[PDB]
C-alpha cells in the first residue's frame, strides 16, 4: 500500500555529459503455460534448409531498451545531433518497481480480474545465457512515453542439422534495481566530411612523383615508347596518394521508378550473400558502403540499407511508399558506393603479342592503408550489440551501426511465479543511460546543416499524436550533419 | 521573389522544329528538378517531360517519348527543350514548373511527391 | 488518496478498492507547459466546503491556421515530466512562495 | 486523363464548394502526392495543395484537402470572387511521371 | 504575476487489462476501467 | 572449446524484427508487371534477417573424398592444389587458413591441402565452399541481375573466426 | 638545417574560388572544388631536407626595390588540425637539399566536396584569417617546438602479404604492346563515380628474380633527374625506384597473389583452379612496407575515420594521427592611398611587396 | 539558454544541401565576399 | 496588384515634426503581412 518508485523522464544537458531517464508501464503476461518447450522448423513446416532452425522458447520474459528512441525524445535526438561531432553511453541505470500482481477469473460469461503472488527477476552478468538483444528485434520500450509496452518472450537457438538437434547442442534452463558501468568504445563519429579521399591534394602546386603518360608516340608501327610526365592539377586522378576507400561487398542496385527495374523477380536470387555450414545467409545491411553516386537518388543497394517502416505498416508484403529506407550518402567520400565494383587489376602481362586486360574488382578485403566510415546510427536503431566471443575479430563494430562491446548491458529476464492459475503483472520500468558527448570545435565559415522542422502548413505535427491518439515518427532521423576534415 | 520565364514559342509548319528555353532567376537553378508541362487549346494542363536535380533522370510522357530533348545547360541558368517532329497536337502553351522540395538533404531514399513549386507564364507554340 | 475500479458483472457495475494503483502526480514549477489557469474556466474548487467537485481535463492550445497546424506548433508530452507516483498510503505536498505584487485596491 | 474530374462547378459568394476528383488503379496518390492547382486564365498556375492535404507558404486558409479511399476533394470556403479560375489535381504516378485532371472552372455567381 | 502559482497535473497511472499470451508489438489498447478519489 | 551456437542463428526465434527487406520484385505473369513489395525479416524467413557479424575469411580448397571412386580420374593433387606464388615460386598452401573441414553431414570429404576440423564450422566459412556470393552487374529493364561466386575474401570490417618484419595481422600460426 | 626564402604576394591578397570550370573540366575523374588563399606555408617533409621585407616601385621604366620597416608577416601553425592538411600529398616546395640554394614558399590551397565543377552544400569554405597568428616585423622572430606521437621505427634491413596487380612495363620499349594502354591499362579505384588511378598502391616487390628490366606501371614511386621537364620526358630523364628488397615476404607486384580451387572435383568434372588477381588480408599474413628514399616524404596525416588497418603511408614513411603542423605566413597588405572622399567598398589598391629571411 | 520540454523537433537555421556554382557566405571566383539572405534570430520556441 | 499611380511618398505613414514631415521606418515592432499573404510588405515599415 505504499509506492516503492517515482516516475523520472527528463534529460540532464550537462557540459559534454548527458543524462537521459525514461519511464514506462509494461504488462507481463504467461508464456507457454509456465513450459519449456522445444522449438524448431518442423513446426512450421521447414520449407527451406537456409531457414532451419532449433531452439527453446521459455516462460521468461525480457527487457529490451536497445534502440535509442527508448532513451530521446525527437528534440533530444536534434539537440544532439546538430551541435555534436560524437557520443557514447559511459553508464547506465536500470530500477523497476510498483509490482501489482492482477489475476484473472472467468465467472459464468464474464471474466473479472482482481489483485493479489511474486514476480522472479534476474539479470545475467556472467553471460552464461545466449544474448538476443543485439539481433534489431521487436519488442523494446517503446519511444512515446504515454504507451504501455508487452513484455517479449525470450527464446533461443542453438545447433541444429535440419530441424533435429546434434550431440553438441545445449539447453539452458534459467532455474529491483542495478547500475551497470559500459567498457570503453570509441565515440560515434556522427559527422560527415567536407573534403574526399581523391581530392586531399593541393590544388595549386604540383608533386614531385611522375606517371607514364604515353606508351606510343602515334598511330602507326613499331611506334612503342615511354613519355613521364608531372602529376599536377591537370590531371589529379593520376596523383601520387597515401590512403585509399575502405573495402566493398557488391550489392545490386533496385531503382524506386519501378520501370527501371528489370521484370523478374531477383530479390533473392540477385542479392548478395554469405554461406555458411550450408546455409546461405543474405547479406544484410553488410560493410559500410554508400548507396548511391553523387545525383542518384533513385537507386538504392537492394540489401544494405536498413529499411524501417511507417506507423501502421503491414508485416507481409507492404508497398514501396510504406516503408522508408535509409540514406547512407554521407559516408561516400571515403567509403565505395554499395552497387559499384571497387577498382580494377590487371588480368595478365602485355607483350609484343598481347594487349593490356583489365576486369573489375567485385569484392576488396582490407588492404594496408584503407580507411572507412562506419554505419550511422539512427533515431530507431538499435544501440549496442555483443561482439561474439572468438579466438579472433577484426573492427569488431557491428554492420547495423553502433557501438560493439564484448561485456553489453546484461540481459534482464523476468517471469510470473506460477501459482495453474490465470495471472498477469504490471507495473513501472525505468532506465537511466549517462551519454558522453564530444563537442565540436570547427572553424568552417559558412553556416552548416541542420535538422530542422519544416513550414509547410499541414493537419498534424510530426512526431506527434493524430486525432486518434496513434503516435508515429514519419521519417529516420540519422546523424550525420555537421561537417569535418578528411 | 522567384521567377522562371519561357521564351521561344511560335509559328512551325508541322513536322518542323522548335527549342523552347525557360531563364531561371532568383534561385539557385542547379538545385532543383525542372519540367516542362502543356495546355492544349481549350484543354486541361498536361505534362511533357523532366529533367532531374544532378540530370541523371530525364522522364517523358508517353505522348511526346523520342520526339523531345530536355536539357539544361546550367553555365547561365536556362532550361531547353528540343521540340522535333511537331505534330497538330503539339499546339498549347509550355509551361516551366520546378518541384518543390523543402529540404535539399534527403533522409531516405523514396521521398514522398510534392508537386511543381514555380511556374511561368509560358509561351506559345503553334502549327499549321 | 482513493483508488476504485469499476466492473459491470451481469449488468450491473460494482465498484471495489483496488489497493495496489497508484496515482500520478507532478507540479510545473519551471513554467514549461502551457498555463491555462489564467483564463477563469470552470472546474475550481466548489465555493461550498460540503461539495465534491470533478477534476477539469488539461489540453492546450498551440500555433494554427484554421484548423491545420504551422512548423511552429508545439507539442507537450506532460508523461515527460518527472512525476511523484502516490498509492492509497502515499501523500504529497509543496509550498509555493507568491512574488512581490502590488496590493488589490478596495476603496 | 486518368484522373475523372467534373466538368465546372458553381456557387454562390459565401458558400463552400467541394471539387473532387477520382483515379484508378493503384497509382492515384502514390506516395503522398495528390496536388491541387489554381489556373487563372493567362498567368501562371499554383499549387494550391501539396500532399493530400498540406498547403504550402502562399496558399489561403480557406482552401483545404482531404483523400477519402479512392477519392481526393478540394474544398474551398469563404467563397468569393477572385477564386474564380481553373482547378486541377495531380499525382505522381509509378513510372515518375505526373498526371493532371481535366479540371474543373469553379464560376462564382 | 511572472510566476503565478504553478500547475498541478495529476492523473491515474493505467492498469491495462490482461495482456494476450503472445506478444504484440502493438500498445495495449484494453484498460481496467478505474477512477481515484481523495481530498485537497 | 567449442560453440553451441552458430552465427547466422544468434537470433531470438520468437520476435519480428523492425527492419524489412525487398520480397518481391515482379507482381508476377508477365511483360509489364513490375513493382516494389516489402516485408518484415522474420522467424518464418530467418535468411534475409539483418545481423551485425558475418564469418571468417576464407581461399578455397580443393575438395577431396575418402572413396576413390568419387575422385576424378587424374592427377589433380599439385595442378589442383592452391597455392602461393614468392618470388616467381609457386607454395602449395598449407594447412592454410583456419577453415570448417566439411559441411555438416559429410565426413567423407575433406579440404586437399588444408589438414577434422568440423568444431569450428560455426564461425568460419567451409574449407570446400566459395565465400558467398556478389552482383556483378547493374540490373536495368533490359539486363537481369547477375551474381558470380566469390571464391576467395580478405579481412571485411566486423568479421570472426576461430583459430586452428614491419606488420602482420592475427599473428597467431597456422 | 636553415635555408633563405622569398614570399611573393599571392592572388593580391584575395581568396578566389578555384575548379577545373576555369580550366574547362574536360574529364569527370579530374573534376575539383576548392579554394586558393594569399598564404604561403612552409614544407620540410622530405628527407633530403635534412625577417626582411622589402617593396616594389615603377619609377619611369624601372623597378626600385626597397626597404620597408614598418610592414609586418603573419604567421601561425594550426596545432588543433582544424584546417585542411596539404603537407601529406607529397607536392613540390620542399626546402631545397642543398643550403647554398634559395628556395620560394609555395602557396596554399584546398579542396572539397564536389558534384562536377559546383558545390554541394556539405562543401565548406575556410578563412584562414580567422585563425589567431603572430605578427612579425623586422626584428621579430617565430618558433614552437613539437613532440612527435610514438611510431614504430623504420625497418632497414605464415603467408606472404597482400596483393593487387599493377600491369607489367617493360623498359626496353620493343617488348612493350604496340598500343596506348598508360590509361586503360591502369590499376584504380573508383570513389563516387571517379576512377583514380592506384599509385604506388601496396607495397609488392617490383620484378622476379632476374628480371631487373621489367617495373610495375604505376608500382614505384618516379623521379625526376635535375632539369627534366614537366611534360612528356624519356625515361632517361626520370629515376625509377624498385623495391626488389621485400621480395622475400612480399608478392610481386606484377604477379597473381596464387591460385584458389573454383569447384569440386568428381568423376565427371575435373579440378579447376582459377587466379587470384587481388588478396586483401588473411590471418597470419606478413608484410614489409615500402622504403622511403632520400628524395621521399617522411610523414603522412592519417585522415580521421572511425577505423583504418596499417595506417603507415603508401608512398612510405610515417603515418601519424597528430603530425607536424602546418605553418601558414602571408605579408600584411599595406593599403595604396585611399581617396579622400568616403566610398564603402573595400580597397584594391595595395603597394608592390615582399619579404624574406630564414628557417 | 533553452529549457524547453518541447516532444517534436524545433526548426533550426540551416543550409540548404544544394548544388551551386558558388558556395553561400563565401568568395566568388573573383574575391568577393556575400550574403546571400538576411538571417533572422528567432528560430526556436518559447510558450507565451 | 499594386495600384499604377505614384504613391510611394504620398501613402506613407509619417510623422511631422517642427513642421518636417519624416517618413516613419520601421516603425513599432509589428507583424509584415497575415498568413497567405507574405507577398505583401509594409511600405515603410520593415528593414531593407
Amino acid at each position: 500500500g505504499s509506492s516503492s518508485g517515482n516516475w523520472h523522464c527528463d534529460s540532464q544537458w550537462l557540459g559534454d555529459r548527458v543524462i537521459t531517464t525514461s519511464t514506462r508501464t509494461w504488462a507481463l503476461p504467461t508464456y507457454n503455460n509456465h513450459l519449456y518447450k522445444q522449438i524448431s522448423n518442423s513446426t512450421s513446416g521447414g520449407s527451406s534448409n537456409d531457414n532451419a532452425y532449433f531452439g527453446y522458447s521459455t516462460p521468461w520474459g525480457y527487457f529490451d531498451f536497445n534502440r535509442f528512441h527508448c532513451h530521446f525524445s525527437p528534440r533530444d535526438w536534434q539537440r544532439l545531433i546538430n551541435n555534436n561531432w560524437g557520443f557514447r553511453p559511459k553508464r547506465l541505470n536500470f530500477k523497476l518497481f510498483n509490482i501489482q500482481v492482477k489475476e484473472v477469473t472467468d465467472n459464468n460469461g464474464v471474466k473479472t480480474i482482481a489483485n493479489n503472488s511474486t514476480v522472479q527477476v534476474f539479470t545475467d552478468s556472467d553471460y552464461q545465457l545466449p544474448y538476443v538483444l543485439g539481433s534489431a528485434h521487436e519488442g523494446c520500450l517503446p519511444p512515446f512515453p504515454a504507451d504501455v509496452f508487452m513484455i517479449p518472450q525470450y527464446g533461443y537457438l542453438t545447433l541444429n542439422d535440419g530441424s533435429q538437434a546434434v550431440g553438441r547442442s545445449s539447453f539452458y534452463c534459467l532455474e529491483f534495481q542495478f547500475s551497470y558501468e559500459f567498457e570503453n568504445v570509441p565515440f560515434h563519429s556522427s559527422y560527415a566530411h567536407s573534403q574526399s579521399l581523391d581530392r586531399l591534394m593541393n590544388p595549386l602546386i604540383d608533386q614531385y612523383l611522375y606517371y607514364l603518360s604515353k606508351t606510343i608516340n602515334g598511330s602507326g608501327q613499331n611506334q612503342q615508347t615511354l613519355k613521364f610526365s608531372v602529376a599536377g592539377p591537370s590531371n589529379m586522378a593520376v596523383q601520387g596518394r597515401n590512403y585509399i576507400p575502405g573495402p566493398s561487398y557488391r550489392q545490386q542496385r533496385v531503382s524506386t521508378t519501378v520501370t527501371q527495374n528489370n521484370n523478374s523477380e531477383f530479390a533473392w536470387p540477385g542479392a548478395s550473400s554469405w554461406a555458411l555450414n550450408g546455409r546461405n545467409s543474405l547479406m544484410n545491411p553488410g560493410p559500410a558502403m554508400a548507396s548511391h553516386k553523387e545525383g542518384e537518388d533513385r537507386f538504392f543497394p537492394l540489401s544494405g540499407s536498413l529499411i524501417f517502416g511507417k506507423q501502421g505498416t503491414g508485416r507481409d508484403n507492404v508497398d514501396a511508399d510504406k516503408v522508408m529506407i535509409t540514406n547512407e550518402e554521407e559516408i561516400k567520400t571515403t567509403n565505395p558506393v554499395a552497387t559499384e565494383s571497387y577498382g580494377q587489376v590487371a588480368t595478365n602481362h602485355q607483350s609484343a603479342q598481347a594487349q593490356a586486360q583489365t576486369g573489375w574488382v567485385q569484392n576488396q578485403g582490407i588492404l594496408p592503408g584503407m580507411v572507412w566510415q562506419d554505419r550511422d546510427v539512427y533515431l530507431q536503431g538499435p544501440i549496442w550489440a555483443k561482439i561474439p566471443h572468438t579466438d579472433g575479430n577484426f573492427h569488431p563494430s557491428p554492420l547495423m551501426g553502433g557501438f560493439g562491446m564484448k561485456h553489453p548491458p546484461p540481459q534482464i529476464l523476468i517471469k510470473n511465479t506460477p501459482v495453474f492459475i490465470t495471472q498477469y503483472s504490471t507495473g513501472q520500468v525505468s532506465v537511466e543511460i549517462e551519454w558522453e558527448l564530444q563537442k565540436e570545435n570547427s572553424k568552417r565559415w559558412n553556416p552548416e546543416i541542420q535538422y530542422t522542422s519544416n513550414y509547410y502548413k499541414s493537419n498534424n505535427v510530426e512526431f506527434a499524436v493524430n486525432t486518434e491518439g496513434v503516435y508515429s515518427e514519419p521519417r529516420p532521423i540519422g546523424t550525420r550533419y555537421l561537417t569535418r576534415n578528411l | 521573389e522567384v521567377q522562371l520565364v519561357e521564351s521561344g514559342g511560335g509559328l512551325v509548319k508541322p513536322g518542323g522544329s522548335l527549342r523552347l528555353s525557360c531563364a531561371a532567376s532568383g534561385f539557385m537553378f542547379s538545385s532543383y528538378s525542372m519540367n516542362w508541362v502543356r495546355q492544349a487549346p481549350g484543354k486541361g494542363l498536361e505534362w511533357v517531360s523532366s529533367i532531374s536535380r544532378s540530370d541523371s533522370y530525364i522522364d517523358y510522357a508517353d505522348s511526346v517519348k523520342g520526339r523531345f530533348t530536355i536539357s539544361r545547360d546550367t553555365a547561365m541558368n536556362v532550361l531547353y527543350l528540343q521540340m522535333d517532329s511537331l505534330r497538330a497536337e503539339d499546339t498549347g502553351v509550355y509551361y516551366c514548373a520546378r518541384t518543390h522540395v523543402f529540404n535539399m538533404f534527403r533522409e531516405v531514399i523514396n521521398d514522398d511527391y510534392y508537386g511543381m513549386d514555380v511556374w511561368g507564364q509560358g509561351t506559345t507554340v503553334t502549327v499549321s | 488518496i482513493q483508488v476504485k475500479e469499476v466492473t459491470d458483472n451481469n449488468g450491473v457495475k460494482t465498484i471495489a478498492n483496488n489497493l495496489t494503483s497508484t496515482v500520478q502526480v507532478f507540479t510545473d514549477s519551471d513554467y514549461q507547459l502551457p498555463y491555462v489557469l489564467g483564463s477563469a474556466h470552470e472546474g475550481c474548487l466548489p465555493p461550498f466546503p460540503a461539495d465534491v467537485f470533478m477534476i477539469p481535463q488539461y489540453g492546450y492550445l498551440t500555433l494554427n491556421d484554421g484548423s491545420q497546424a504551422v512548423g511552429r506548433s508545439s507539442f507537450y508530452c506532460l508523461e515527460y515530466f518527472p512525476s511523484q507516483m502516490l498509492r492509497t498510503g502515499n501523500n504529497f505536498q509543496f509550498s509555493y512562495e507568491f512574488e512581490n505584487v502590488p496590493f488589490h485596491s478596495s476603496y | 486523363s486518368a484522373l475523372t474530374q467534373p466538368a465546372s462547378v458553381s456557387g454562390s459568394p459565401g458558400q463552400s464548394i467541394t471539387i473532387s476528383c477520382t483515379g484508378t488503379s493503384s497509382d492515384f496518390g502514390i506516395y503522398n502526392s495528390v496536388s491541387w492547382y489554381q489556373h487563372h486564365p493567362g498567368k501562371a498556375p499554383k499549387l494550391m495543395i501539396f500532399g493530400v492535404s498540406n498547403r504550402p507558404s502562399g496558399v489561403s486558409n480557406r482552401f483545404s484537402g482531404s483523400k477519402s479511399g479512392n477519392t481526393a476533394s478540394l474544398s474551398i470556403s469563404g467563397l468569393q470572387a477572385e477564386d474564380e479560375a481553373d482547378y486541377y489535381c495531380s499525382s505522381f504516378t509509378a513510372r515518375s511521371t505526373v498526371v493532371f485532371g481535366g479540371g474543373t472552372k469553379l464560376t462564382v455567381l | 504575476m511572472k510566476h503565478p502559482p504553478p500547475q498541478i497535473l495529476i492523473k491515474n497511472t493505467p492498469v491495462p487489462a490482461d495482456p494476450p499470451t503472445a506478444f504484440n508489438k502493438d500498445k495495449l489498447n484494453s484498460f481496467i476501467t478505474q477512477y481515484s478519489t481523495g481530498q485537497v
